[PDB]
């Protein structure tokens, strides 16, 4: 159809013609390569889709038209923004009770992309009123009472609605909505854990007090069993939320240890992935930032070597991670700690990114020299370490660094030249 | 030498689905 026929039928007051157009809008919009929604935007039909939406004599036009405005609200911001103007929000979220499920399914989808526009279409969601009848949906005893296809639907909207910041969601909905995320955590289905790891990604994602709402509810060892999970689009949200955690206090960085985490740290460490690798060493380094016992922890659970590994063989912005976790360690540690961590050959790798072309991370590893060296002091073992530092090509690259245009770099880089180059409590 | 906060993320979910 044209999309002059469509406009022609639509305009008709005949219910079954009108349906017939509908159903063409709904073909043009999901069976095209290059849908034409500017051109059903202009021809002025948002407004009489939103009203088939109430339709409720008719169920196959509400339907067709959920469909229809589904697909426009799934474009640019404009687009989505031409729905949200022709009053679709409010009619959607009346559909949510409709008694056909598959309606209700379009609705909840509809709602879902909106949403995910921004802050601003997100918190409008939720004014008009679409939590509560979003939950009751999933308020069922058993949870494989509903379709995985109206399930992972129902969880990614959720998950919209948990999104982004500036603002944040509203505390009330995040209260509210968290209870369901909890009981989802636990489904079966790998699409609706991916989709409720996402929510729970999200929400984790700002300052303390945000993180205290998630962690109270129990999660944090349903999303450690997540983190060993097979399936990478899992993995991928859990690990996020994981690290996010650990961004916050000293208490809740523990209840992440406390759940086993550090287990599985190995594999995430050495995932066939990039990306895992640099966001493993990445909440590695927020664990090595807390408490002498944390750092303890993740000494017992055997992880220092494969930092020290990582710091050699992965690519440049997972080793920037390394080189925080470490620098991190040494600046929290005891002396106790940074000899282990030199017994595990931390020297060499660590001095290698030297000659790296990043003048924060040069001034971090200098600094990580500097707190080992402070470690050799209070042994009375400066000289030991100066030679192992000689032995692992490592003073070549720090007086290599005394014709670096930065400032911090040459004085850093001097002052560690003129200190020191002129049971395990020794680094043998 | 404190905690620090994620990067932007690299891999993303959808925001917006449509229905073919």
């Amino acid at each position: 159809w044209s999309v002059d026929d469509i406009v022609k039928g639509i305009n008709s007051s005949n219910v079954e013609n009108q349906l017939q157009a509908t159903q063409a809008a709904r073909k043009l919009l999901s069976r095209e390569k290059q849908p034409p929604i500017d051109n059903i935007i202009r021809a002025g039909l948002i407004p009489k889709f939103v009203s088939f939406l109430g339709r409720t004599d008719c169920s196959p036009i509400q339907f067709e038209s959920a469909w229809a405005l589904t697909n426009i609200a799934s474009g640019t911001s404009e687009q989505t923004k031409a729905v949200v103007d022709g009053g679709a929000i409010p009619a959607f979220i009346s559909l949510l009770a409709s008694p056909h499920a598959h309606i209700s399914e379009q609705a909840v989808w509809a709602l879902g992309n909106i949403a995910g526009d921004g802050s601003v279409f997100r918190d409008l969601v939720i004014k008009y009123g679409a939590v509560d009848p979003l939950l009751a949906l999933l308020a069922v005893p058993d949870m494989s009472s509903l379709a995985c296809g109206y399930l992972r639907n129902l969880t990614w909207t959720l998950s919209n609605l948990c999104r982004n910041k500036n603002p944040a969601p509203p505390i009330d909905a995040v209260e509210q909505i968290l209870p369901t995320l909890v009981r989802l955590l636990h489904h079966d289905d790998p699409e609706v854990l991916a989709d409720t790891c996402w929510a729970i990604s999200y929400l984790t994602d700002g300052p303390n007090e945000r993180i205290g709402m998630v962690v109270k509810t129990g999660v944090v060892p349903q999303l450690v069993k997540l983190l060993g999970a097979s399936e990478l689009p899992i993995v991928t949200p859990a690990l996020r939320a994981i690290g996010n955690i650990v961004t916050g206090t000293d208490e809740q960085t523990q209840v992440v240890i406390d759940a086993g985490a550090l287990a599985v740290f190995p594999s995430l460490l050495t995932n066939p992935k990039t990306n895992i690798q640099k966001e493993a060493t990445w909440t590695m380094s927020n664990i090595t930032a807390g408490r002498q016992d944390q750092i303890q922890q993740v000494v017992n659970h055997g992880l220092v070597p494969f930092l020290v590994s990582v710091l050699s063989k992965a690519d440049f912005k997972t080793q920037k991670e390394a080189v925080w976790a470490v620098t991190n360690y040494t600046s929290g540690g005891t002396v106790e700690q940074i000899v282990y961590l030199v017994h595990c050959g931390i020297i060499e790798p660590l001095m290698n990114l030297l000659t790296a072309k990043d003048t924060k991370i040069i001034l971090v590893i200098l600094d990580a020299i500097s707190n080992i060296f402070q470690a050799a002091e209070k042994l009375g073992e400066t000289e030991k370490l100066s030679i192992m530092i000689e032995e692992c090509g490592g003073l070549d690259k720090i007086e290599a660094l005394q014709n670096h245009e930065n400032e911090s770099v040459y004085k850093a880089s001097l002052s560690l030249i003129e200190k020191y180059f002129s049971e395990g409590y020794t680094f043998q | 030498f404190g905690k620090r906060p994620a990067e932007d993320m690299e891999e993303e979910q959808a925001f917006k689905r449509s229905r073919n």
